[PDB]
């Protein structure tokens, strides 16, 4: 992975060194061909992951990670060079850094060989969010949302550090291989259950888990494009990512430890479903649409079922892409309009036709429309849950709905029914726009040919 | 016909000679602890690294 890490740290003097007119164009094309450059990590087997040295290895797990995310860098830096055309050079090329700095800390903690590495490297992600949010966020009250990310991350994560400490000065080593193959049974103790609650609970945080959701609502609002992006379509899927690492070392006590933890998914999916159907801000519909999404994932992780695995990480993936997505059309609707509320701006069909069919290729990629990823991630996490018990599908069926009911009614207010009268400043669509949200959409319906590379580790 | 000494001569050191042995324990003293093993050998290079966590170097 140091094929990877090395075009990064020059990617970051090519933004340090060029000219006031010439970084976006410089970044985006460097970063494309970097993006280009990644799938050479597809070289995977049905049997072994591809290790390249000591520190570094990718199974067919962490590679559609890390596919993302050095193809969702260049789409940030489309979506976010816009609203920053007004500020200072010295800022501009700032936020260039903070971002490069963020994918070549995303890539490094993807493919982190130990769990220590892997949890400095993911504590290490929260500085340049942290910046962005509390620099170029645009609400007044930011900075709320910005301590409660940083502080509800942290107090999730020391215990994870001080679990991974003990783990490693009790058994000998932190390497997934050798842990891997030097796994032991955790019996039924209330040691093992603050060992499994210390492992659990700094990702429960990061998923999030209802309950603990309540930095999603802020941190997903106030913060800009780029943050919204990189909070909503990566980090979640890091918790997840290292919640499937950490339940290999947790057996078999989790078969009687999950038992609430997964139910408070199991209802919680719903009821915030339904606050979706009752928003007034398009974001936090957006937020809450990705809470239900990462409570499914949750639900299937924490089952510890094959068919489940697979379809956590296809409805991981799918799901990011169409959040991503959906903060692009808020992000996109917001300048328009100059305001976040959906009860505003009516009609846009009639006024933005282009914008009109991009935001239903969303609305029925976010409502499971076969055969995208979404509904075969879906569909699978349903069969794994109906295998773990029967009445289960009613606490799943029952959201097949509620989740149509909000996402097409999203798609109703914003696009359907008699235009604004005092709203005339809508114009034609940005070629910018038009290209992220193709950028956005296509590599979806590509993957939907072919999703067997983003089935998991053990397809 | 005893003379009397000068300055110095009784303020110097004279030897004996004593028919008793010379005891070899004065102190009553036990036997000393076994002084513990000093280091031995070539100072090797390091084993893999320094072994923090990470670190090959």
């Amino acid at each position: 992975m140091l094929k990877y890490i090395i075009p990064t740290m020059m990617l970051m003097p090519l933004t340090w060194l060029s000219k006031n007119s010439m970084i976006w164009i410089n970044t985006t094309l460097h970063s494309l061909l970097i993006s280009l450059t990644s799938l050479l990590l597809l070289n995977q087997f049905g049997d072994n992951s591809l290790n390249f040295s000591l520190t570094f290895f990718s199974d067919s797990l962490s590679t559609p990670l890390l596919i993302l995310t050095m193809w969702l860098l260049p789409l940030m830096l489309m979506a976010s060079q816009h609203h920053l055309s007004k500020e200072n050079l010295a800022r501009k090329k700032l936020f260039i850094s903070m971002l490069i700095l963020l994918q070549l800390f995303l890539i490094m903690t993807f493919t982190a060989t130990e769990l220590i590495f892997f949890y400095i490297m993911f504590e290490a992600t929260l500085v340049p969010t942290l910046i962005i949010i509390t620099r170029w966020g645009n609400q007044t009250e930011r900075l709320n949302a910005g301590l409660y990310f940083l502080f509800y991350t942290l107090a999730g994560s020391l215990p994870l550090l001080v679990a991974l400490i003990y783990i490693q000065n009790t058994m000998g080593s932190l390497n997934f291989l050798i842990l891997q193959y030097w796994v032991q049974p955790m019996p039924n103790s209330w040691s093992n259950t603050f060992m499994w609650l210390a492992c659990m609970m700094a990702f429960m945080v990061k998923m999030p888990l209802y309950g603990l959701h309540l930095w999603l609502p802020k941190a997903h609002v106030e913060a800009p494009i780029a943050g919204s992006m990189v909070l909503a379509a990566i980090l979640l899927k890091l918790g997840g990512y290292g919640m499937m690492r950490i339940t290999l070392l947790l057996n078999p006590i989790t078969d009687f430890m999950a038992y609430p933890f997964i139910m408070l998914s199991l209802w919680g999916m719903i009821m915030t479903s339904s606050i979706c159907l009752r928003q007034t801000d398009l974001k936090s519909l957006i937020a809450y649409s990705s809470v239900s999404h990462m409570a499914l994932v949750i639900v299937a992780i924490l089952i510890q079922t094959p068919w489940s695995y697979m379809g956590a990480t296809a409805l991981m993936i799918a799901h990011g892409l169409t959040s991503s997505m959906l903060f692009c059309l808020a992000n996109s609707n917001y300048e328009r309009v100059h305001s976040r509320t959906m009860i505003l701006a009516r009609g846009l069909q009639t006024l933005l036709p282009l914008m009109a069919a991009w935001w239903l290729l969303a609305s029925l990629t976010n409502l499971a429309l076969p055969p995208s990823i979404n509904l075969i991630g879906e569909l699978f996490v349903v069969m794994s849950t109906f295998s773990w018990s029967n009445i289960t599908i009613i606490l799943m069926g029952l959201n097949m709905v509620i989740t149509a009911l909000y996402s097409l009614y999203m798609l109703i207010t914003t696009q359907r029914g008699k235009h604004t009268h005092h709203i005339n400043n809508i114009l034609p669509s940005f070629t910018r726009e038009n290209a992220l949200m193709s950028l956005h959409m296509l590599p979806l319906l590509l993957l939907s040919l072919n999703p067997k590379i983003i089935l998991g580790p053990l397809y | 016909g005893w003379v009397r000494p000068d300055l110095g001569e009784l303020s110097k050191v004279t030897k004996v000679k004593t028919d008793r042995p010379l005891p070899e324990n004065p102190y009553h003293s036990r036997a000393r602890p076994e002084p513990n093993p000093e280091v031995e050998g070539d100072l090797k290079p390091a084993r893999h690294g320094s072994r923090l966590f990470f670190w090959t170097m």
